[PDB]
């Protein structure tokens, strides 16, 4: 139920208009995320990083 | 035979619930009996014994082979200055000019002659495979494939239930390696790289570094 | 370069390891303490059972 | 300083592993209560 | 006679008839809104689709209900083909298979003269 | 014939003494040929018949399946790839994999999803064949019966013991022919119907001896 | 010696601790090496002796015919490229395939003639080896004698039982040497006498380990 609930944010960012991306060029803007970074070495690098 | 979950009629089977009943000669008292002899190579009990030393020695070489092929390759990626870290390119280290320096260290073994390596391999491997058949100073009349005694120094195969349990672990760790050491051969003919170099590329992009990117490699041309 | 350093505080290297000897130090100490625990598991009760915890 | 950093990691992960493998060793039955 | 086997597991046959027939069976409301005394006595668990759902008391006795089963079952089976008959040509119209009239309501207007 | 002593045999008339004892002639396709002596054990000879028939039935679907995407190319129907061995690599194509020249068909795009559905579907039907399934449990492992024979052809057991011999002889022809298709494509590189047209063009010059010096050691 | 339970064996002093009980010493060539257990069935072990002996006889014919066109090549006999693993392509030369060097010899151009002649000759000849026929019928399938022993050598049954062991030992290393010749042609790509000339030129440098890195997979 919260595995599926995580996908709603994923589907809304790749299909349903996207989300507000404040790193857009020339001020922040809503961008549809097309190429999500899914590399395990990139994703799991945050978890075992020092705080 | 006790209730040991691996020996006897309640043993697990190689297709799960869809197996039904094993063959009539695989009655479940030997290690790793999941009841898979569909082609029936071993219906003769004289012949069925002959595949079990044929399987277990293949296991006891492949488990050394699975660790042995990656462990110099793994340390080679962390700065140990090997000649070659890749297992199928490490045999040709005798032809380079520095000789086969063990661990990449010139003050170790420093082998030069490929004939001298092979000349002393046969004179030793003949004797100890000769001792494995019979005789030898470490035990005269013992089992052909669980000798024990001087080949179990730490004494951890004494209880007949634990020792019957660890035989199941030996063959399953073995059959994991023989299947995997078969994998090293095919994904070195196909991919041409070291086996962890195949692994570190599949972790890079799993959708595109799978085996289907090499599917059109052997097109008839 | 008046001196030599780690230069590794803002780098965000995983677990703080930068030399691969640290990974073997992280893992080799872990496997040894696991090995002593796994052997000594024979004394800690055998709860291979339907339900055998500190239940209530 | 690398010789010191490899020593702290041996010290910490020794005591961190006595912790983790200590509580696994049937601590909830190390009580004076009876049943 | 038909010694069969279950799909996933290792036993076939009926799963449970008592889940759908008899007194204890699924109803159109759960137990807290609808007990077993509010069941109309011409609906007992001996036909399929017996969820007891009948607020408007159209049926009277099971003989009258049985001829509406003829109206219920025959309206069902002609509708089940219609759902495939409507959707399937429209998707093939959408993907590129030229039906020229795959959409269901203006199908006859495509074939007039 | 095809049963008992005076059946047909693998050397014709010159075959009365090479026939072993255990190949009597009460099984289908029993021409009495065990030159390698492999089936002297009836517990083992029962198992190879299980393997031979299944290899026979997969080859009959393999023979016709490797032919019809090339015969329909001769009727001008565009496929993207009509050669049987180059046929699998066109899920990597830009249009993907359409079941004929129709992008309104299956329109396959992802190889890994096509394989993963196969592992569940073929994995469960091969398990039904062993132990049992929805279409029956306690049957003959090779000639099970009624749900796979709806047309009632498995009646009048003299016909039924004769249709088996039709099945294996057609089947052994297919396994032999499929061993063709691999070799004639791993040597030439072209399709079977295309290599049939190459031979019917000029038979004296287009044979395997035109490729006989191909695999020589060039060292 | 050579028979009974005191024959020499395939490991010598170590061999007595594992020898199969179904191997006794009653057949020629028994050195007690059936560690894979393939011939435990006495019916299959009847067949594997027949497969072994025929393979040896084509090997003894084979191994002698692979070097006689090369020893004559160094004794000044005019051949057209007499090296055994590429002498089959001599029929596509423009002069046919003359036997020694001479056109008034065999002079064969159409291989379709010499192929279809062979399969009819070898068809009946291999058929007569199993069933019998014009050179005797009721004879031993391995050693018929008579029509194939004209010179009376298969008498004195204490000598005939030892010429079998000379028949199979001479036969076995011929099987081991044709498995030689195959691999030394695949890897190197020259005739075995040319290999034997090159090993004697420098035995330390020119041996098989010079070709050890040939099959490394470049990818
Ligand atoms: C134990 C089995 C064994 C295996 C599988 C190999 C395999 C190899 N050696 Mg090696 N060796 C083995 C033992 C020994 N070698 C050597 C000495 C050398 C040298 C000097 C060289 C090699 C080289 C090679 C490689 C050839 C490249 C290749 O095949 O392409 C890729 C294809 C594959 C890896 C598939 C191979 C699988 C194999 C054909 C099937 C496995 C079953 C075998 C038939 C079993 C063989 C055991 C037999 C002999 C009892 C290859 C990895 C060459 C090399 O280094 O390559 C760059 C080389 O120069 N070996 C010695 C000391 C005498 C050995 C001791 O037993
Ligand atoms: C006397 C010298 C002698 C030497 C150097 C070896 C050497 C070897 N034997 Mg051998 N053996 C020897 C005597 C004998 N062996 C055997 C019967 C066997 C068997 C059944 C096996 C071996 C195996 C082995 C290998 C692994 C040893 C091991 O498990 O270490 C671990 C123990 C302590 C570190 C190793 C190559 C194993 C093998 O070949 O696997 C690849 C194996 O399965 N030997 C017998 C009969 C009792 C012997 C009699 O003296
Ligand atoms: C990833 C890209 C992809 C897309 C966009 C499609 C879409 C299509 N597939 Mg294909 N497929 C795709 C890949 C694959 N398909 C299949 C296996 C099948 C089968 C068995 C069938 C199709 C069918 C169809 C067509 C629907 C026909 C119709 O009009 O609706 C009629 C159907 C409905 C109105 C109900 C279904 C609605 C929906 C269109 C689902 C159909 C699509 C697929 C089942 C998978 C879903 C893909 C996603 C990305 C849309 C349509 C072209 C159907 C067909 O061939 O009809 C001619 C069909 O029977 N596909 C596999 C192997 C698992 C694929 C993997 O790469
Ligand atoms: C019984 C179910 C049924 C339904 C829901 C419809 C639906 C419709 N038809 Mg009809 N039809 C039906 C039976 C039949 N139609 C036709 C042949 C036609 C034609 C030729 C036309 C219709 C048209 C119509 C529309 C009239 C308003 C309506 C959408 C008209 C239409 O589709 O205009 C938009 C129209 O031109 N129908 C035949 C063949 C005899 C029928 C069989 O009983
Ligand atoms: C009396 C004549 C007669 C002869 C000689 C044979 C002979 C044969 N039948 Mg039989 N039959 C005969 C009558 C009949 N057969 C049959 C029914 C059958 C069946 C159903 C079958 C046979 C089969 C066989 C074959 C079994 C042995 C084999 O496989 O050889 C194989 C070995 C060779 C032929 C020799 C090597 C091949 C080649 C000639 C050598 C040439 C070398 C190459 C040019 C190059 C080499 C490649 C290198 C370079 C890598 C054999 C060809 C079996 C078969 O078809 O096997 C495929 C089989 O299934 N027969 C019937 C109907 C009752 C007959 C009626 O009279
Ligand atoms: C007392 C010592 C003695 C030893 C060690 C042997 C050993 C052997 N004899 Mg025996 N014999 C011995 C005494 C005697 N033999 C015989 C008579 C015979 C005969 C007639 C035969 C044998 C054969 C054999 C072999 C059978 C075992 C085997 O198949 O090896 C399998 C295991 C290996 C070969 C291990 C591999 C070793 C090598 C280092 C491999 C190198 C690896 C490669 C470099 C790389 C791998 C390549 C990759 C790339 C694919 C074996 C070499 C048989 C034979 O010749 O088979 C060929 C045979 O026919 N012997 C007599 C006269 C009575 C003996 C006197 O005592
Ligand atoms: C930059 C990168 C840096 C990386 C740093 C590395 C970080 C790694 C983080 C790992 C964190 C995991 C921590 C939790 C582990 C929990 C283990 C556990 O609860 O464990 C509980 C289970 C218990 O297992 C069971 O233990 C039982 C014990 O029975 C025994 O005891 C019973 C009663 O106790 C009976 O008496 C019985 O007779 C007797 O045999 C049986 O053996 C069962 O078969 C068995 O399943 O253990 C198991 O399954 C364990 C299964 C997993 C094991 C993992 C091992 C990993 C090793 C990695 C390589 C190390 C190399 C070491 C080299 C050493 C030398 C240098
Ligand atoms: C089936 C087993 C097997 C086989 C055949 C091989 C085969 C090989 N390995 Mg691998 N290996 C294996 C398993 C195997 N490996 C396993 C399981 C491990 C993990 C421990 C390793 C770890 C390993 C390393 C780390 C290296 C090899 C290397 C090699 C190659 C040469 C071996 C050598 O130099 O021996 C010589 C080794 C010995 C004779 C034993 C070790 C002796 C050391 C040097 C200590 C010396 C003893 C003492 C102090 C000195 C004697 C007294 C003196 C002063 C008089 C060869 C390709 C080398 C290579 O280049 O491959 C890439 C290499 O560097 N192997
Ligand atoms: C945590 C949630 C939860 C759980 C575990 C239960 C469990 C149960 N309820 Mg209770 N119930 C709930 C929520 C829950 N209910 C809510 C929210 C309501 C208000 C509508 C009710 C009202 C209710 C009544 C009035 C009755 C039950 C009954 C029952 C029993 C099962 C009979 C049955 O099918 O339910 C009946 C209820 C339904 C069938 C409601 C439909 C459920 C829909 C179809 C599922 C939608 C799921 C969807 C993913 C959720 C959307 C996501 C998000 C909003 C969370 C069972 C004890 C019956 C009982 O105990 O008998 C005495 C009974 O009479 N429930
Ligand atoms: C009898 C006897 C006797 C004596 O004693 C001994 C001896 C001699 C040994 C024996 C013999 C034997 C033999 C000959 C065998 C053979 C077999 C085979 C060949 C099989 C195949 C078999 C074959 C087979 C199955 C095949 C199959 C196939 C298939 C499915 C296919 C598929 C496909 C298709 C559709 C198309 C696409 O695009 C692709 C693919 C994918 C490609």
């Amino acid at each position: 139920m919260l595995g599926l609930g995580a996908w709603l944010l994923v589907w809304k960012a790749m299909y349903f208009g996207g989300v507000y991306d404040t790193w857009a060029p020339g001020g922040g803007d809503v961008r549809v995320i097309t190429n999500p970074t899914t590399n395990a070495a990139v994703i799991f690098g945050y978890l075992v990083k020092s705080p | 035979t006790p209730d040991s979950f691996w020996y006897g009629p309640e043993r697990p089977l190689f297709l799960g619930a869809f197996t039904g009943e094993p063959p009539s000669y695989l009655t479940g008292e030997f290690p790793g009996d999941y009841g898979w002899d569909t082609a029936g190579l071993s219906a003769d009990p004289e012949t069925f014994k002959r595949y079990r030393e044929l399987e277990l020695i293949h296991a006891r070489w492949a488990m050394l082979g699975a660790l042995g092929c990656i462990f110099p390759e793994l340390l080679g990626s962390y700065g140990v200055p090997f000649g070659e870290a890749v297992w199928f390119k490490a045999g040709a280290q005798i032809f380079q000019e520095g000789g086969l320096d063990y661990l990449g260290n010139p003050n170790l073994v420093h082998a030069q002659s490929i004939l001298a390596i092979l000349g002393t391999q046969v004179l030793l491997m003949g004797a100890i495979e000769g001792y494995r058949v019979n005789g030898g100073p470490l035990g005269e009349g013992l089992d052909k494939l669980y000798p024990g005694g001087s080949f179990d120094p730490l004494g951890l195969a004494d209880d007949p239930d634990t020792f019957a349990e660890l035989k199941v672990k030996e063959i399953k760790n073995g059959r994991l390696a023989m299947f995997s050491m078969f994998g090293f051969f095919v994904q070195a003919i196909v991919t041409g790289k070291g086996p962890l170099q195949n692994l570190s590329d599949h972790l890079a992009n799993p959708g595109t570094n799978n085996a289907f990117a090499y599917a059109t490699k052997f097109t008839p041309q | 370069l008046v001196d030599e350093r780690m230069n590794g505080d803002g780098t965000g290297r995983p677990f703080g390891v930068n030399d691969p000897v640290l990974g073997w130090v992280l893992l080799g100490v872990f496997g040894t303490m696991w090995a002593i625990w796994f052997i000594g598991q024979k004394d800690l009760g055998d709860f291979e059972d339907a339900d055998d915890g500190l239940k209530l | 300083m690398l010789t010191l950093k490899i020593f702290v990691y041996t010290v910490v992960t020794f005591f961190v592993c006595l912790f983790i493998f200590g509580f696994l060793s049937n601590d909830p039955a190390r009580n004076p209560g009876k049943n | 006679g038909k010694a069969t086997r279950g799909w996933l597991g290792g036993q076939g046959g009926a799963a449970d008839l008592d889940k759908w027939y008899g007194p204890d069976r699924k109803l159109f409301l759960p137990s807290g809104l609808y007990d077993r005394s509010e069941i109309p006595e011409y609906l007992n668990g001996e036909l399929a689709g017996d969820y007891g759902y009948d607020p408007l008391g159209l049926g009277k006795d099971p003989e009258t209900v049985a001829k509406y089963r003829e109206n219920e079952l025959l309206h069902a089976r002609w509708a089940m083909l219609a759902a495939a008959g409507i959707l399937i040509p429209e998707g093939l119209q959408a993907n590129g298979a030229n039906i020229k009239g795959g959409t269901w309501f203006e199908t006859g207007a495509e074939m007039l003269n």
